[PDB]
């Protein structure tokens, strides 16, 4: 199959080299910023570059290995890159390589949101924990209801790396029923990050300002 | 080696041995395009290579054989339509010195 | 000005059939090969079907054997895809692609793609269409938000103040809950001295249900 690395990290201004092996024929490279968003061709036919792709993108092939090159990578070049070729008479793609631009460590701005009164009269409570503009992507977010760890009733979503400051944003949502939500008082999400000397806890008490 | 039924044509002789290009091309949902090379051994044809698997072509190619410098040469060139004929043609040459193994060297016309 | 305009996807009953189309323009359609690329939720790219410049050669991914049919109209510059006996594994976003060559080589369909479409979403589900519920996320600088919960299928768009507020906005990727309904949160950080004196309105639009919701976010 078409083999390419899972992830690639690089500081701005560095020369990045993503390789794709498994075929001796013509290679292509396609950039995707967000999952499900329309990919854009950066390199096709081994070394051709479209007229709207910046000049720092270049392509190469040697033997059975295509090589994409980003000389002096920019922060806006964050994305997943897919290589396409023909793997033994089969039209195929690579597994995709995510480019994470390297950055100074940045702590997140944590906010916690109680469920709205409009939602509470519907029989469901949703508490939202928001982590804002941080790096690196690794972070632990735990839900505690009256100092009791919640397990298996929360989901979290992470944005893509920012094209300007290379930071991430995370949102953790804790869902309860109104009967369970009106039985407890304090609701807290504590976050653990490399930019936080100690786990920060953002909390509120139900029914208070 | 269990080759799929094919037609025998393009017979040629090399090192006092009879060779053959076997063209497999029955149309179905379980039959690919196989271009074989066979050699007459005693009283049976022994398939040596499947030449089309070593190419990136998608349609039936134009085949050519010529002996040169004690070497076999089999050419697999892309079939181009008469109306939609490209200014450049691609072939895939397969040489050999012994009559058992072959190498590839993709060329352009 | 190569343009690829897809359409024909959406909610599809399992075991049914769908049809996508791609209206291409800006190039000699008869000289190049065309194909479709899909991407399932949380998965990578996968080539679905390809066709030659004239149409005498078609290829398909193994996962659509006996169910797919790719066709083109060189006079109309339209290439379509038909998928029968739909399974949940076909739920993906489908992109129409243009090759740089004619299709005589296998590496033309995935290695020489010089043009992409904007995509269309196919959802194979035994469920119906539901609009979303919009609940506010009430608040040196403050952060307010807006929760968009319980909608199906996925395509939803959020603006802030009809598009006036763009800086600081963060709309998170949607998550599929256990109830088979997607949920999404959109937040934005703003100066705390602007709360109460500037109105912040959450604009949500769910096309599959013809739902447009405008919700002002205030703190209690």
């Amino acid at each position: 199959a078409l083999t390419q690395p899972s992830s690639v990290s690089a500081n701005p201004g560095e020369t990045v080299k993503i390789t794709c092996s498994g075929s001796t024929y013509n290679y292509g490279w396609y950039q995707q910023k967000s999952p499900g968003s329309a990919p854009v061709t950066v390199i096709y036919y081994n070394d051709k570059r479209p007229s709207d792709i910046p000049s720092r993108f270049s392509g190469s092939k040697s033997g059975s290995t295509g090589t994409l090159t980003i000389t002096g990578v920019q922060a806006e070049d964050e994305a997943v890159y897919y290589c396409g070729n023909s793997d033994s008479r089969n039209v195929a793609f690579g597994a995709g390589t995510t480019l994470t631009v390297l950055r100074t460590v940045a702590a997140p701005s944590v906010f916690i949101f109680p469920p709205s009164d409009e939602q509470l009269k519907s029989g469901t409570a949703s508490v939202v924990c928001l982590l804002n503009n941080f790096y690196p992507r690794e972070a632990k977010v735990q839900w505690k209801v009256d100092n009791a760890l919640q397990s298996g009733n929360s989901q979290e979503s992470v944005t893509e790396q920012d094209s300007k400051d290379s930071t991430y944003s995370l949102s953790s949502t804790l869902t309860l029923s109104k009967a369970d939500y009106e039985k407890h008082k304090v609701y807290a999400c504590e976050v653990t990050h490399q930019g936080l000397s100690s786990p920060v806890t953002k909390s509120f008490n139900r029914g208070e300002c | 080696k269990n080759p799929v039924p094919c037609i025998r044509d393009m017979f040629f002789i090399y090192k006092n041995e009879l060779y053959n290009i076997c063209l497999n091309d029955l149309k179905g949902e379980e039959d690919e395009i196989h271009i074989y090379v066979q050699k007459k051994v005693k009283d049976s044809w022994i398939t040596l290579n499947d030449l089309f698997k070593e190419t990136d072509l998608t349609g039936r190619p134009h085949i050519f054989t010529y002996i040169q410098e004690d070497e076999i040469n089999i050419l697999l060139c892309e079939d181009e339509e008469f109306s939609n004929r490209k200014k450049d043609l691609t072939c895939h040459r397969f040489y050999s010195n012994d009559g058992k193994e072959f190498n590839n060297a993709e060329i352009t016309i | 000005a190569v343009t690829l305009d897809e359409s024909g996807g959406g909610l599809q009953t399992p075991g049914g059939a769908l049809s996508l189309v791609c209206k291409a323009s800006g190039f000699d359609f008869s000289s190049y090969a065309m194909g479709w690329v899909r991407q399932a939720p949380g998965k990578g790219l996968e080539y679905v079907a390809g066709i030659r410049n004239d149409g005498s050669f078609t290829l398909y991914t193994p996962a659509v054997k006996g169910r797919a049919t790719i066709s083109r109209d060189n006079g109309q510059s339209t290439v379509r895809l038909q998928l029968n006996n739909l399974r949940a594994e076909d739920t993906a976003t489908y992109f129409c692609t243009k090759s740089a060559d004619d299709g005589g080589h296998y590496s033309d369909f995935s290695g020489e793609i010089d043009a992409w479409g904007h995509g269309t979403e196919v959802i194979v589900s035994s469920a119906s269409t539901k609009g979303p519920s919009v609940f506010p996320l009430a608040p040196g600088t403050a952060a307010l938000g807006c929760l968009v919960k319980d909608y199906f299928p996925e395509p939803v768009t959020v603006s802030w103040n009809s598009g006036a507020l763009t800086s600081g906005v963060h709309t998170f990727p949607a998550v599929l809950q256990s109830s088979g309904l997607y949920s999404l949160s959109s937040v934005v950080t703003v100066p705390s001295s602007s709360l109460g004196t500037q109105t912040y309105i959450c604009n949500v639009n769910h096309k599959p249900s013809n739902t447009k919701v405008d919700k002002k976010v205030e703190p209690k």
